[PDB]
């Protein structure tokens, strides 16, 4: 099938990555990672002829087939796009790896284990078309990232960071696995392409599922309130910051949501749940993003804007399922909009982190405030993060320009079909101005100013070629995707938003149409215009209102919060242990006999105990009275006995007599087995009496205390009601009738009792030997072996 | 021929025996333990593909008919449950030859070694109450022996606990076999089982599986009869700590599977509402104990509370593949369980504490030990390519089936604070720079607890081998009149 071997080709290249790297010292390890993401890239370069004209590549490989679990895959446009963006920047970022990290004093083998599982992993989920494969390489996904963000484990904040992604993620992947389960239950099957040909809604497991799924995706891409474990992932190294937290993970959510959009976006909850939350993460990213005074922690706040952005733009083109009016059709613009940023972002946010890695071994800094003006110093590198800057602002010559303005465009257009939408379009458009302040500012406090003669480090700051190789490419994509806009959109993007809005286009000539158009004169442009001009004026006075908005960032965040709900939940589970785990055997003992007494007391109650019938009673002798009254003057002479050994004498006393009623109840061998076993057992205890420590022992009472009196009174009461229900119900006899008709014709005995024991039932007599040799083995063991 | 069924039982019990005679000579102690544990295996492989084949196996031990003697009957799951016993005490054996001293393997360590696997290979199959209860005492008896043997103060102390509480339970099934022989009148399952079905609408029945909940929970820790477990399992040294976290708690687990897969089946909501409401508490009190310790053995015996409580709670639903998904768990738990327990004694042998806080930078030293216990760690959580993923994903997907959404969020986020617990062992303990110890060779104790990772990994791997067994454990649970055809002919 031949997609096979490009799905766990690398998995089995992490296998045999330490075997190069420690038997071939001379090159490079990553070098000889560099082909495959190439291969794959090539391999994806072959699907577009088949995808255009309208044709999927399906795949099969059982694995489970009894439970009907395979690990399906499915090609179509938006997969392609996914698979592609995967490859292309994984080559790009194994080559900047290769020129970044050093030899002799790095760990290799280990990072280029780590990158290629999760390359693998990723390719795994977005070609998956079965739910629980996506599972599965959704968790290798999180699992080689928390790898990977704690590459240098012998530093604190690295374990912080990798420790609070780590429970994010798996947080939101269990409860995403919880959708998934629901949903394969409201459908007949599994996978995901029969799921959209069935009704859905009328199931009730129909919004569990949504919620979940939705909350497993907004989990993973960070959305709000999620998006907190995203800046404490930049103590990673800068490779894996730029793939990871630019290309790969931070769009699996997203890829989720606009898998299943064909399902869900029936139900306004999916719809309008995605775009606010879209919305009220993009603005609040936005505002957060120009507090920050390193580089890494700009960029990812950057990012959560940017995601918050596409996932609202999301929400509106699953708006676009329920009708549109008049043939208007406006809603699917909205799809292609969010498409488009999609790969749009990529490229120059990849771009743009490898600009950073640069400068800070360049520098050896990455805070805002001591690097300064490093335009005539570093030309190449300013001008990557100049064009990269341009178009993550949204800027007419670079690509944000076409962003920005269907941005607009579909936000505007969807507050036509209710009134309060008409807050929705202006909220975002302060959102833009918030942008435009940060990434203004990022290039006017890394490359503006003057020069330090006296911080820094070299006097030459020429970078090597090689490691501007990777972002000259990205930031020439970024050009040509600006200036040529229309091929890439017929190529892959159409495809991708007939995957997206699946069963929806009758006609397909509008979509069409809607590409091939580029100008005329919006009212959507001015309002890029006001951006411009409202961030212009807002950037030269921002050392003035720079204290207000430093104490208003102090005023609201959100690790605060998860910090001490951490601490709240490790200290309150401590103290319920030290509270309900005291050491005492006594209460331990009070608790098991409370719970024993209520549960039968209450299973009891719960009935009404029909049918008490005295027929089966026997009549009552005068010599087991006589007994009964002596048994109980024994038994209360040991609870109330000052003394031990008088408890010690009245519980022989209450041995001799039980072996008494075994006589009276005509049980010959009990009545000598009992004699005998009471003699030994009451010279033990007497043996366990006379060495009892002369210090401390005092002699003194039984402590009265009234909650074991209850307790113990409860136990017995409660075991002789059960008893007598138990003995004056409903009855089948017995099965001794075979005893006493077949001791003697079918065994050779007169005695029933020692036929049981030894014939009948003779296979536990031989573990009662065992029990009895193991004990005297183990008293012989306890005395004799005294090592301390 | 037929007599293949005792040979769970009847191999061990023989070594044991023989084993007495020769206390001073460990060497031959070691040789004749070690083949004879390697020859149990392969008969309970024999067995279970002899239960595999044709139906399933019932043997009477005289040649007396079936209510009359006792029966012994094994069936898949029990064929399965022997063959898992006996891979653990392989592996424990094996750490046992490298880590228990010389003084406590003269005075007769392997005879309770081999008791012990003989009581419970010996519960596993037995067609009897009573003779499951003498099973108990084998087993209970030799496990007092091993917790107590070498003498110290801790060891005493707790084993003073233990044996307070199992004397109480013991007394409690005593009385419950009295209840329920005064009110049906036999002693088999089979028998009683099809009795207690000809007089179902009766309250004391309730009353008497309540009893046996209470017993079999004092057995295998439920809320609220866990409270021993945690000093008592504090005590007892590594391998005897290993076989008790195997083996011990899973076999109350098995007697409630029992019990109510195949005796008490009328009047079933109130019962199975008990059921889910203890299991959830066990499942709160496992995860909040797990979250609360910095403490290794803590740690992982509060995830013996939480395995048992997610098993518990795929017990009290009557669905088949609640009853699938559980027995996946158990098997996988078993071998986990002291899988995890060999690693803690690894760790501390290298660290010679057992605080989280003291000690850091094992990776740098010990790289093959980290890694493996990054993958049991993750294995024990229930990610997909490992073992314990396929077991609760059909508790989840029965309890989503039985409208039970509240309850597979529990299991969900339990999932979540077990995998929270072990990785914070791995992230304080391995990760970070090297303060707290000393470089020590390892040596020869590694290798079984990398045979019990690469089983579980296999385990994981290979689930469309080991699930027809699986099938027909489920095909006769759900169906007692299977059980009742086979034993009552
Ligand atoms: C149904 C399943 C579906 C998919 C589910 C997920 C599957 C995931 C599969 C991928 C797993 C990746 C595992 C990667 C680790 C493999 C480890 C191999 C052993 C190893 O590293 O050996 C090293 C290489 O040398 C040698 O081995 C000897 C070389 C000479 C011959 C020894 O060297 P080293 O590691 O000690 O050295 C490091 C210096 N820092
Ligand atoms: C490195 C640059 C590789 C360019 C991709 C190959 C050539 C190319 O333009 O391919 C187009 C798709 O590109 C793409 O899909 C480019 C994807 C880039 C992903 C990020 C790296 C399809 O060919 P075509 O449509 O341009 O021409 C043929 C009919 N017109
Ligand atoms: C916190 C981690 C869990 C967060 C997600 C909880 C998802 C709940 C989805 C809604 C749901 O199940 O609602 C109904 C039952 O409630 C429930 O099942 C509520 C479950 C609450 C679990 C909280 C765990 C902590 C089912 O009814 P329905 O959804 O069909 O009714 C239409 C209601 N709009
Ligand atoms: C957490 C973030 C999401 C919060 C909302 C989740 C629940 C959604 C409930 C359903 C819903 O959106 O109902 C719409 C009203 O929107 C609402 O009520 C949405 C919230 C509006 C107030 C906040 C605006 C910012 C119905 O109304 P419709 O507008 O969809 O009716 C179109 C008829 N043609
Ligand atoms: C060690 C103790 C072993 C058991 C000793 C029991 C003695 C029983 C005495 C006995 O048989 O009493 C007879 C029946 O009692 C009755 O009829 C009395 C019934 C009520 C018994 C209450 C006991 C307190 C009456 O006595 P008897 O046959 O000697 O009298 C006629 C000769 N004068
Ligand atoms: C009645 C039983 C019928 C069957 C016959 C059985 C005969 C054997 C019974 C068990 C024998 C065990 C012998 C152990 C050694 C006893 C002598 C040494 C210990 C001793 O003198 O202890 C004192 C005795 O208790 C006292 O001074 C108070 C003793 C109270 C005994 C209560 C028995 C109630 C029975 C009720 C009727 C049952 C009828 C059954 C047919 C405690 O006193 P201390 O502290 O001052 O020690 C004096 C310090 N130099
Ligand atoms: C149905 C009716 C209700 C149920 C039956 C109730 C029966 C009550 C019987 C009397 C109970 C006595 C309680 C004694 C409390 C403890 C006590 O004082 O113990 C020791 C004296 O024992 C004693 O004084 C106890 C002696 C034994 C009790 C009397 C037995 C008479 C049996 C008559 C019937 C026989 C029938 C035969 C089958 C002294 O304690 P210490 O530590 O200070 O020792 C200093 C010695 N140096
Ligand atoms: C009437 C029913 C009870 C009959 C026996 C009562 C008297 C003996 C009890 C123990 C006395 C106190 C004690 O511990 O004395 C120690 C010796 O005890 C020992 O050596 C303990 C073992 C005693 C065995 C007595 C067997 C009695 C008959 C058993 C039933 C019939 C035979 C059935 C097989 C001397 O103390 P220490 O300071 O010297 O330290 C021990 C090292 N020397
Ligand atoms: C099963 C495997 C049995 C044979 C290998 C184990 C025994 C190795 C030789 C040990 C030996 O000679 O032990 C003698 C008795 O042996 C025995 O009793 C061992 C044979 C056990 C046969 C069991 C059936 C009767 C007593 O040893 P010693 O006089 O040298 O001791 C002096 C210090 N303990
Ligand atoms: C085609 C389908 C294939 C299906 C396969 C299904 C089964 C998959 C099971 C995977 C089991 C992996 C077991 C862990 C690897 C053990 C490695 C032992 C040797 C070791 O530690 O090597 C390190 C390098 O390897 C490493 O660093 C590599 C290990 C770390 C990554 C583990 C990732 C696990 C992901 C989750 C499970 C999948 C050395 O490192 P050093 O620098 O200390 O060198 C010190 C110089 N000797
Ligand atoms: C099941 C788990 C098996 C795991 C793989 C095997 C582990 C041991 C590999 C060889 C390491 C070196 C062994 C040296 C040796 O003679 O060890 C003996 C134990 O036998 C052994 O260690 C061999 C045990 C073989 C068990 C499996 C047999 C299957 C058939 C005695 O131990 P010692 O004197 O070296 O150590 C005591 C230090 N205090
Ligand atoms: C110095 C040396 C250091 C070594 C360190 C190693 C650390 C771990 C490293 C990773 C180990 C990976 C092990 C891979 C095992 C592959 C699977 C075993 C082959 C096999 O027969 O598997 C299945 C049955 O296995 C089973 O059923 C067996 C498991 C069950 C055992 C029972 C107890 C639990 C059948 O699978 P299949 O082919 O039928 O299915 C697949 C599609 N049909």
């Amino acid at each position: 099938p031949t997609l096979h071997i490009a799905m766990f080709a690398p998995f089995l290249l992490a296998l045999l990555v330490p075997f190069f790297y420690k038997c071939i010292r001379s090159l490079h390890v990553g070098w000889f990672v560099f082909p495959l993401p190439i291969a794959l890239f090539v391999y994806f370069l072959s699907y577009i002829d088949d995808v255009r004209n309208d044709e999927v590549i399906r795949a099969t490989m059982p694995w489970i087939p009894s439970l009907r679990i395979s690990f399906d895959a499915y090609v179509d446009g938006l997969s392609l796009l996914f698979a592609l963006l995967i490859t292309g920047i994984g080559s790009l970022v194994v080559l900047y790896s290769i020129y970044y990290l050093q030899k002799g004093k790095e760990p290799l083998g280990n990072f280029y284990v780590y990158l290629l599982l999760f390359m693998g992993a990723m390719l795994g989920v977005v070609l998956s078309d079965h739910l629980i494969a996506l599972y599965m390489f959704w968790e290798l996904t999180s699992i080689s990232s928390f790898l990977l963000i704690a590459y240098w484990f012998k530093r604190d904040r690295s374990r912080y960071g990798a420790q609070k992604s780590m429970l994010i993620t798996m947080f939101g992947g269990l409860l995403m696995l919880g959708g998934f389960v629901a949903l394969a239950i409201a459908g007949g099957t599994y996978n995901i392409r029969e799921l959209v040909h069935t009704p859905l809604t009328e199931h009730p497991l129909f919004i569990p599922a949504l919620v979940l799924i939705l909350f497993g995706a907004f989990t993973k891409s960070a959305q709000f309130p999620f998006y907190i474990w995203l800046p404490d992932a930049m103590e990673a190294p800068t490779p894996v910051s730029a793939y990871l937290h630019s290309a790969t993970m931070v769009k699996a959510g997203i890829y989720v949501i606009a898998r299943l959009t064909p399902i869900f976006a029936v139900s306004s909850v999916w719809v309008w749940t995605v775009a606010l939350v879209g919305l009220v993460t993009l603005c609040w990213a936005s505002f957060l993003a120009s507090k920050q005074t390193d580089l890494k922690a700009i960029l990812a706040y950057s990012t959560v804007s940017q995601l918050g952005l596409i996932t609202s733009l999301l929400g509106i083109g699953g708006l676009s399922f329920h009708y549109d009016g008049m043939g208007e059709n406006v809603f699917m613009v909205a799809v292609l909009a969010a498409i488009f940023h999609l790969f749009n972002h990529a490229t120059f946010k990849g771009s743009l982190f490898m600009v950073v890695g640069i400068v800070d071994h360049e520098t050896g800094t990455r805070d805002i405030r001591r690097l300064g003006g490093l335009m005539t110093i570093m030309p190449i590198t300013f001008t990557i993060a100049l064009i990269g800057s341009l178009s993550m602002a949204g800027l007419p010559p670079f690509n944000g320009f076409l962003s920005k303005e269907m941005f607009f465009t579909a936000m505007l257009r969807a507050k036509d079909v209710a009134g309060w939408a008409v807050i929705l379009p202006v909220v975002a458009w302060v959102a833009s101005i918030f942008t435009f302040l940060y990434s203004a500012l990022l290039v006017s406090r890394t490359f503006f100013g003057t020069y330090k003669p006296h911080v820094l480090k070299k006097e030459a700051h020429e970078a090597p070629f090689g490691m501007l190789i990777a972002p000259i490419v990205l930031a020439s994509l970024v050009v040509f995707i600006g200036f040529v806009p229309n091929v890439l959109s017929d190529s892959v993007l159409a495809p991708a938003v007939y995957a997206v809005l699946y069963g929806l286009f009758a006609p397909n000539e509008a979509l069409d149409v809607h590409i091939s158009h580029w100008h005329g004169f919006t009212p959507e442009l001015f309002m890029t215009i006001g951006v411009l001009l409202f961030g212009l004026v807002l950037y030269r006075t921002f050392p003035k209102w720079k204290k207000i908005y430093y104490r208003l960032s102090e005023r609201m965040s959100l690790n605060f919060f998860y910090d001490q709900s951490f601490v709240w939940m490790e200290r309150g589970a401590r103290s319920f242990i030290s509270r309900v785990m005291n050491g005492s055997m006594r209460t331990y003992l009070m608790y098991i006999f409370t719970s024993l007494v209520a549960l039968l007391l209450f299973t009891i109650g719960w009935h009404e105990q029909w049918h008490i019938d005295l027929s089966r009673l026997a009549h009552v002798r005068v010599y087991e009275v006589v007994l009964a009254i002596g048994i109980l003057a024994a038994t209360v002479t040991t609870v109330i006995a000052k003394s031990r050994l008088t408890a010690i004498v009245s519980l022989g006393a209450v041995g001799y007599a039980v072996a008494l009623f075994f006589v009276l109840f005509r049980a010959p061998d009990l009545a000598l087995t009992q004699l005998v076993i009471e003699t030994i057992s009451v010279a033990l205890f007497l043996l366990c009496f006379y060495h009892l420590p002369k210090f401390t022992q005092k002699q003194e009472s039984v402590r009265f205390h009234l909650g074991n009196a209850l307790v113990s009174l409860a136990v017995g009461m409660t075991m002789s009601i059960i008893a007598f229900l138990a003995y004056a119900g409903k009855h089948f006899d017995s099965i001794s009738q075979y005893y006493v008709d077949n001791t003697y014709e079918k065994a050779a005995g007169k005695n029933m009792v020692n036929v049981i024991l030894v014939d009948f039932r003779g296979f536990d007599t031989l573990f009662e030997i065992c029990v009895l040799a193991i004990a005297a083995l183990g008293i012989y063991a306890m005395v004799k072996l005294r090592l301390a | 021929m037929s007599n293949l069924l005792l040979l769970p039982i009847v191999i061990p019990l023989v070594t044991a025996i023989v084993l007495i005679f020769f206390p001073k000579h460990v060497f031959w102690q070691r040789v004749v333990s070690l083949a004879a544990t390697v020859g149990l295996v392969v008969a309970s492989g024999a067995l279970l593909h002899r239960v595999h084949t044709d139906g399933i196996q019932t043997l009477n031990v005289g040649n007396w008919p079936a209510p009359f003697g006792i029966t012994l009957v094994s069936d898949s799951l029990s064929a399965l449950l022997v063959l898992t016993t006996s891979i653990i005490a392989l592996a424990c054996l094996v750490y046992s030859f490298y880590a228990i001293g010389h003084k406590r393997e003269t005075f007769y360590y392997y005879s309770f070694f081999q008791f012990l696997i003989v009581g419970v290979n010996g519960a596993f199959t037995t067609g009897d109450l009573f003779n499951l209860f003498v099973f108990f005492e084998v087993m209970l008896m030799s496990s007092y022996v091993l917790l107590v043997l070498g003498g110290t103060k801790i060891q005493l102390r707790e084993t003073i606990k233990y044996t307070l509480v199992n004397v109480i339970s013991s007394a409690l099934f005593v009385v419950a076999v009295a209840y329920l022989y005064a009110v049906t009148g036999t002693l088999n399952m089979a028998h009683l089982a099809d009795r207690i079905n000809a007089l179902g609408s009766s309250p004391i029945l309730t009353v008497i599986a309540v009893l046996f909940i209470i017993v079999f929970g004092l057995k295998g820790a439920i809320f609220p009869l866990y409270f021993w477990l945690p000093g008592a399992y504090y005590a007892p040294p590594t391998p005897v700590l290993a076989l008790f976290g195997g083996l011990l708690t899973k076999v109350g687990v098995y007697s409630i599977l029992r019990t109510f897969t195949l005796l008490f089946t009328h009047d079933a909501a109130y019962t199975h509402t008990l059921l889910a409401w203890l299991a959830l508490g066990t499942i709160i009190i496992g995860v909040i104990g797990a979250v609360a310790y910095n403490d290794m053995r803590y740690i992982v015996i509060y995830n013996i509370i939480a395995a048992v409580g997610v098993m518990i709670f795929g017990i009290s639903i009557m669905t088949p593949e609640s009853v699938e998904g559980t027995i996946f768990y158990l098997l996988q738990d078993m071998v986990m369980k002291a899988m995890l327990f060999l690693f803690v004694g690894i760790i501390f042998s290298i660290t010679r504490s057992n605080d989280i806080r003291s000690f850091s930078g094992l990776i740098t030293s010990y790289p093959l030990l980290g890694w493996a216990f990054f993958i049991a760690a993750l294995s024990l959580a229930g990610i997909p390519p490992l073992s314990g993923f396929i077991g609760k994903l059909l508790i989840v997907k029965a309890s989503f089936d039985a409208q039970l959404i509240f309850e597979a969020i529990v299991i969900l986020l339990s999932s979540l604070l077990v995998l929270y617990s072990v990785m914070k062992i791995f992230m304080n303990g391995f990760w970070g720079e090297k303060k707290g110890f000393e470089q020590k060779q390892v040596d020869g104790r590694l290798f079984p607890v990398l045979f019990l990772l690469v089983l579980s990994v296999a385990y994981g791997i290979g689930i469309e081998f080991v699930r027809p067994f699986v099938l027909d454990a489920v095909n006769v649970l759900v169906d007692p009149s299977m059980y009742i055809e086979a034993v009552l002919k």
